[PDB]
């Protein structure tokens, strides 16, 4: 549903 | 390390909104370049979150909803406190070559928007806010609204919120104060922080009719885009407790 949010919190920094 | 210095390492960099001032200005090309600038702001605002103290202990769920709930109030407060340090004047600097001056004001429907956000750096101005009080001020709008069921990880978030709330207080004793002064500027600050509420419902009334109105042509970012799409149906079903100081 939040697609590209979760991917920003999920993915390494 | 001081909880605030932490805090301050943490602070985005200045983003360019890539503004081409040879071609003359419109509301619409002023409107359009802001939100694509927005959803960097926001890309920016992710990474900043996951690296303030205590956020990723909470659920992956939790931290979705304090950003997805938040997003508005960071973007107007980082936006207030750029204004406040750019200039002593009415002057809204969303990045360093896109500043909406006078002249710009004067463009058609633009000032009934930036009114809302210069409310804020004008009492930025008037409380004289520093840098120290903006950090804390700035975490604590993250954590200023909760789902009205509450959060995966509530009590963690409860413990967290009352850490910056102290964070806060910390930083209004460095300003050469005594107890009655000190409880006059928590106390005025805290109502800021409270009136932020309303600022972002002003905001996002412009927000939510320019986004579901196509026939206007105004372009979101895919950033900016999702958290409207999650956002209108959680305010359509009063999905939303939004946390007071004061009443
Ligand atoms: C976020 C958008 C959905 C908005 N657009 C609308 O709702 C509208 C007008 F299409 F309906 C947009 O909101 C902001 C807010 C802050 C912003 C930006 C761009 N950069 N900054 C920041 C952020 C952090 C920061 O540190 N500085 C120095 C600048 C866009 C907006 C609002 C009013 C007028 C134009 C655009």
């Amino acid at each position: 549903e939040n697609a590209l949010l979760r991917y920003l919190l999920d993915k390494d920094d | 390390p001081t909880l605030v210095s932490l805090l301050e390492v943490i602070e985005p960099e200045v983003l360019y909104a890539g503004y081409d001032s040879s071609v003359p200005d419109s509301t619409w090309r002023i409107m359009t370049t802001l939100n694509m600038l927005g959803g960097r702001q926001m890309i920016a605002a992710v990474k900043w979150a996951k690296a303030i103290p205590g956020f990723r202990n909470l659920h992956l769920d939790d931290q979705m909803t304090l950003l997805q709930y938040s997003w508005m109030s960071l973007m107007a407060f980082a936006l207030g406190w750029r204004s406040y340090r750019q200039s002593s004047a009415n002057l809204l600097c969303f990045a360093p070559d896109l500043i909406i001056n006078e002249q710009r004001m004067t463009l058609p429907d633009m000032y009934d928007q930036c009114k809302h956000m210069l409310y804020v750096s004008s009492e930025l101005h008037r409380l004289q806010v520093s840098y120290e009080e903006y950090l804390c001020m700035k975490t604590l709008l993250l954590l200023s609204s909760v789902p009205k069921d509450g959060l995966k990880s509530q009590a963690l978030f409860d413990e967290i919120r009352m850490t910056y709330i102290k964070e806060l207080g910390k930083a209004i004793v460095k300003r050469e104060g005594n107890s009655s002064q000190n409880s006059q500027r928590f106390y005025q600050l805290t109502k800021l922080l409270d009136s932020m509420h309303e600022v972002v419902e002003n905001l996002l009334n412009y927000c939510f009719q320019t986004f579901l109105d196509k026939t206007m042509s105004i372009e979101f970012p895919e950033m900016l885009a999702e958290i409207i799409t999650n956002q209108i149906p959680k305010y359509s079903n009063g999905n939303i407790k939004k946390l007071l100081f004061h009443q």
